[PDB]
């Protein structure tokens, strides 16, 4: 939605290097942020305490092959990525992931991440 | 009470009874490693145990589980097990399954026997009750502490144990709670095992040199956690040496004489193995009295130096080689020119042998050279029972020198002391400078996360000495309140910390009321009751009570429950 609402606006002020998506990562980048600051403090104070594992449980699928030790950092990795598919909001999305990943205490280039 | 200090002849004419015999080895002795103070008792059993031809085996155990899983080995002809620097704060008898009804023969007529006894000798003060008084089995060689300071909670076990209207309930819940208020207490220790094993020896009449060294220097392992516990001790150990040295003083040295003497022995480190800066420099007491980790430290100790008139030159001299016109004024000159820096508590008096020719050396050192040698003498659960066996093959280098004739290893020992107490400096300096201890309100945090050297932590010992180091520190640091802190150090190879709670301690000789009453560590049963919830992976089997090994990911809300945990 936020891609589609941030071309909208590129098509109507106008109306790859650079297209129409160039800062729809502005829309959602601060509510993202506290929820995953949220998500991971809920995590912490459930990620030991039993009657919350069948929550925090990897699923096992034909394809699995990668150990996950943070269920959390998996998701924030997988919308990271599905985020950096985007050529022309590299930078951007780089920003947004380095923030992200400074919730974890995790370097911007760690092999973890 | 269950072996007072009267009747330790008793307990060891049971032992000769049960197990003197030539036949077989039906003695097994089971030593904590990582301990000095159990190695010299382990010695001095070793050696009395050879006067008496006593045959034995000695078996150091580093942690509970490998103590469950030798006794599981344990063979039933062996009737008689001594367990060595640990078991006195745990059910042993529920820990090791022991169910009296399968070791008693010849019930029958008021008295028991059992088909295998097995002695305690540690020093931790929190007495399991069911050991000391509701056992027979486990046989606990007590230092005075029950008789004296258990009769309340010997009247709440008894009383419970018998019984099984209103008032009958209310009093056993006020009796439940002496029980209650007896548990939920710190482990301290307030002996040397050396020294109960001395005195058994005193009551047997094998006391002779080599014993009364091997207890100087148990003793002596004391001097840096638990100086009281060094300071109670120490007239005796004055007595003794005045008791046994010959009455042919002043006499020639000779290649054969060995001379336990009382001097001045300055509370500096490895003073006589190393140069005099070298000494000041790394010791922990000048560290936390002038702050040397800071670059404003090292002009404070040269300035210390050119005050005494004593040369960086001469200073930085080998101790041997230094000129004996600097070496014999030591005295009167610390004496002008040490209280000036507050370093008067330098000064001190020590016990040091010298073996012929060999050159002096006190037992401070030696017991620093055993600790080097116990540390750095030689996917996930197999690589750390590599550690553990790594860490018990240590064991016996420190055993092996204690010989008189190994000094090429107790040398070698000296060298890797030295080199430790560098690497502590080291990480200490970096720890300090990046302010990497988190002050809290209930703990003072600490986690080293990368650095150099940092597989030298995985060791409790040298994570115990670099612990010693920071405490030592902010001990004298008026501002910096008492309060309790927290090392780990995370193990890349298995990715796993080494949690090690500590205890804060006051600054060392200042004697005051609250001086008096001794620090107990808690860490022990917060880490246990929030092990019990929460299932995290946490390992606790050490004998030292307050260090759990605990996974990478899991540290974090291990830390985030203990900060919600009241018990410490």
């Amino acid at each position: 939605d936020s891609m589609l609402k941030t071309k909208q606006s590129y098509l109507k002020l106008n109306s790859s290097v650079e297209n129409s998506l160039n800062g729809f990562s502005h829309l959602f980048s601060k509510p993202l942020m506290k929820r995953v600051k949220k998500l991971f403090k809920n995590q912490q104070e459930f990620i030991l305490d039993p009657q919350y594992e069948a929550d925090y449980v990897i699923p096992v699928l034909p394809g699995s092959h990668l150990n996950v030790k943070n269920p959390l950092l998996e998701l924030v990795k997988s919308l990271c990525h599905v985020m950096l598919l985007s050529k022309s909001t590299i930078l951007e999305i780089r920003t947004l992931r380095k923030e992200l990943l400074k919730i974890f205490e995790l370097r911007e280039f760690a092999k973890v991440a | 009470m269950y072996y007072g200090i009267s009747q330790f002849s008793e307990a060891y004419n049971k032992i000769l009874r049960n197990s003197s015999s030539h036949s077989s080895c039906q003695l097994v002795i089971f030593v904590s490693c990582l301990n000095i103070d159990a190695l010299c008792a382990t010695k001095m059993l070793s050696l009395l145990f050879k006067k008496q031809l006593v045959q034995s085996q000695i078996v150091p155990i580093f942690g509970y589980s490998e103590l469950r899983r030798h006794y599981s080995q344990l063979d039933d002809n062996i009737n008689s097990l001594l367990l060595v620097g640990f078991g006195g704060v745990i059910d042993l008898e529920a820990f090791l399954e022991i169910d009296p009804q399968e070791y008693v023969i010849d019930t029958d007529s008021g008295e028991q026997s059992f088909r295998r006894d097995i002695y305690v000798l540690d020093a931790h003060r929190p007495w399991n009750l069911d050991n000391i008084f509701g056992s027979q089995i486990i046989q606990c060689f007590d230092d005075g502490t029950v008789d004296d300071t258990l009769g309340e909670q010997k009247e709440a076990y008894y009383k419970l144990l018998e019984l099984d209207r209103k008032q009958r309930k209310k009093q056993i819940h006020e009796y439940e709670g002496v029980l209650e208020e007896y548990y939920s207490q710190g482990t301290t220790v307030v002996n040397s095992i050396s020294a109960q094993i001395y005195s058994l020896l005193s009551a047997i009449g094998e006391t002779n040199l080599s014993n009364l060294w091997l207890n100087i220097l148990g003793t002596t392992s004391l001097d840096i956690a638990y100086a009281q516990v060094y300071n109670r001790l120490y007239p005796l150990l004055q007595d003794e040496v005045k008791r046994l040295t010959p009455s042919s003083r002043n006499s020639v040295k000779t290649p054969d004489t060995l001379t336990l003497n009382i001097q001045p022995d300055y509370y500096l480190f490895l003073l006589r193995h190393s140069s005099l800066y070298d000494s000041f420099y790394y010791s922990n007491y000048v560290n936390a009295k002038l702050s040397l980790w800071n670059e404003n430290g090292k002009k404070r100790l040269h300035k210390m130096f050119a005050r005494m008139g004593i040369p960086l030159s001469t200073a930085q001299e080998t101790w041997l080689y230094m000129d004996h016109s600097i070496k014999r004024e030591l005295g009167i000159i610390f004496d002008k020119n040490l209280d000036r820096y507050g370093l008067q508590d330098i000064i001190r008096d020590g016990f040091v042998r010298t073996l012929g020719y060999r050159g002096s050396i006190s037992a401070s050192e030696f017991v620093e050279a055993l600790t080097a040698l116990l540390e750095v003498g030689n996917n996930s659960a197999q690589k750390l029972t590599n550690l553990r066996k790594r860490w018990v093959s240590n064991f016996w280098l420190s055993w092996d020198a204690l010989d008189d004739r190994k000094v090429e290893l107790l040398n070698r020992g000296i060298q890797l002391a030295q080199d430790l107490q560098r690497a502590i400096f080291n990480t200490g300096v970096a720890i300090l400078e990046k302010k990497l201890i988190k002050h809290l309100r209930i703990y003072r945090l600490c986690v080293l996360q990368d650095g150099p050297d940092l597989d030298l932590y995985r060791n409790p010992l040298t994570l115990l000495r670099l612990g010693n180091w920071l405490i030592e520190c902010c001990a004298e640091s008026e501002d910096k309140q008492l309060l309790p802190m927290v090392l780990a150090s995370i193990d890349e190879n298995t990715d796993t910390y080494l949690v090690a709670g500590l205890t804060p301690r006051y600054p060392r000789g200042l004697d005051t009321i609250h001086t008096k009453k001794p620090i107990l560590n808690n860490f022990s049963m917060a880490f246990q009751q929030i092990t019990a919830e929460t299932d995290a992976k946490v390992r606790i089997d050490n004998f030292e009570s307050s260090i759990i090994e605990i996974r990478r990911e899991d540290l974090s809300p291990f830390l985030e429950k203990l900060t919600l945990s009241g018990l410490l």
